[PDB]
């Protein structure tokens, strides 16, 4: 099996304005994990990142149709990693993906950096 | 368990899989067997994780290092192409498919970091890392800078590193030799040295990292970066005039860039592995073949020699090759990983101050 296991959950509805708070817990040999991403893909759309995680520098990135919304964050200790989204709106909706890597050579901001990958949780926001 | 009398082939979802099946439809033309090209969502651990229950693509596509581990796991065939394909693709695409001593995937496309310049800022970028603090001074004066490149991984920092003779395991052979490691010897101090000196003297700030180089260059803030073939979709985006050239050369000697070779391996459990062995020597490893997939995406350089002397009349491709061919292939075997996490660490802590350069290479040799 994967030595990375990661599992999202929190997703929900939401109406416009509103928040919601995700969590991805990761599990296996994940010592040496140095980036930590949020994804998001809705039906008919490519999958586009959302946050971005750099652990061992703090640097956090951010779509520009969510920044200054959404706070990705990692607590050490329970090796979890968190999506907080704030004043949401419809165009948030998707099925959101945590994803992880160890090191890559490529732009930690896109989907091809990262090896290991979660199932996905549903966020549905309503206007 | 697989199909037999047909193919299936997996390849990931940045890669021309259009252009693939395409050459999968002329195979079929010719000989009745049907091609199947997929391009499965989470790929780097599918392939592992079907092929060990004996399921799966016949064909599986992924840069080659990960195939060393695949081989040790008994995923993937010995592939057995006879001297005269052999000669048809450039010897060092061999060493990357080689593990255990046996062949176990046909190299497709070559990558490897190149030096990257704003042409209208900079028509004749330096051939030499020691150029790089008197260019940056004249640059600062006009509101510039010359060099900004991801200095958090050590896949952008060790060209430079190796350039005067730093490097992970020494390589002879076909073979590494885990208790010969180069990471702390005189040539990576001298290397890491002059990068912590151009901090040190403020011509590159140890913060950098990929997302904030390539907004630098694409922005036309700075003069050069250093990248692979990846980024230059985003560049043309940005309308930067921008060249590929030749790495800078440090004390001489040219700086050495990681190897990566997309790779095509066959499944152990396929039960159609000489049709799989006909469709890529004689199909894909074409200067048709590989031309089918490179217009739907390109491919970057190649390791076919026939159809690289084509590709390569773009200097971005030729210089891709030349870099390549300076650097080292990404080793294979699973020791390199410490490397990646321990150097990671090193250059850090050198170029931010918490270790000197000496006392930083001995933890990481250590």
């Amino acid at each position: 099996p994967s030595q990375v296991q990661l599992v999202e959950s929190g997703g929900g509805s939401v109406q416009a304005g509103g928040s919601l708070r995700l969590s991805c817990a990761a599990s296996g040999q994940i010592e040496h994990i140095g980036y930590l991403g949020w994804f998001r893909q809705a039906p008919g759309k490519e999958r586009e990142g959302v946050a971005a995680l750099i652990t061992y520098t703090g640097h956090t990135y951010y779509a520009d149709s969510v920044k200054g919304r959404f706070t990705v964050s990692l607590d050490n200790a329970k090796n979890t990693v968190y999506l907080q989204m704030n004043s949401l709106k419809p165009e948030d909706t998707a099925l959101y993906y945590c994803a992880a890597a160890e090191w890559g050579s490529q732009s930690p901001l896109t989907q091809w950096f990262y090896r290991y990958w979660g199932q996905g949780t549903q966020v549905t926001v309503s206007a | 368990k697989i199909e037999e009398g047909k193919l299936v082939i997996w390849i990931n979802g940045d890669k021309g899989y259009n252009g693939l099946a395409e050459v999968g439809k002329k195979f079929e033309k010719d000989t009745g067997i049907k091609v199947t090209v997929e391009h499965p969502d989470k790929l780097e651990e599918k392939f592992p994780q079907v092929a060990a229950t004996g399921d799966g693509p016949d064909i599986i596509f992924w840069a080659h290092d990960r195939f060393g581990g695949y081989a040790q796991s008994g995923l993937l065939a010995e592939i057995t192409p006879d001297k005269a394909f052999q000669d048809k693709l450039y010897p060092f695409t061999w060493d990357a498919v080689r593990y255990n001593g046996k062949l176990i995937a046909y190299p497709i496309a070559v990558e490897a970091l190149s030096l990257i310049y704003n042409k209208d800022l900079l028509p004749n970028p330096p051939k030499t890392w020691e150029e790089i603090p008197a260019l940056d001074k004249e640059l600062k004066a006009k509101g510039k800078s010359a060099l900004m490149f991801n200095l958090q991984e050590p896949y952008f920092t060790w060209p430079l590193i190796a350039a005067d003779g730093g490097y992970a395991f020494k390589y002879e052979n076909g073979k590494y030799d885990i208790k010969d490691v180069g990471v702390d010897n005189a040539g990576a101090k001298a290397g890491l040295t002059f990068l912590v000196d151009l901090i040190k003297n403020k011509h590159m700030n140890a913060d950098t990292d990929y997302s904030i180089a390539e907004a630098a260059f694409n922005k036309g803030e700075t003069a050069m970066t250093i990248n692979g073939p990846w980024a230059w979709s985003n560049i043309d985006t940005s309308k930067v005039n921008y060249g590929v050239t030749v790495l800078p050369t440090f004390k001489g000697q040219p700086s050495k860039p990681f190897v990566g070779v997309l790779s095509a391996g066959i499944n152990a459990a396929s039960p159609n592995k000489e049709l799989a062995k006909e469709f890529l020597e004689n199909y894909l490893l074409t200067d048709e073949g590989l031309e089918a997939v490179n217009k739907d995406k390109p491919l970057g350089a190649v390791a076919l020699k026939s159809y690289e002397e084509e590709l390569a009349k773009d200097p971005r491709i030729a210089a891709t090759m030349e870099n390549a061919q300076k650097g080292e292939i990404m080793p294979n075997i699973p020791q390199m990983s410490a490397f990646w996490y321990a150097v990671r660490t090193a250059v850090i802590n050198a170029a931010s101050g918490r270790q000197t350069v000496d006392e930083a290479l001995k933890d990481a040799q250590t």
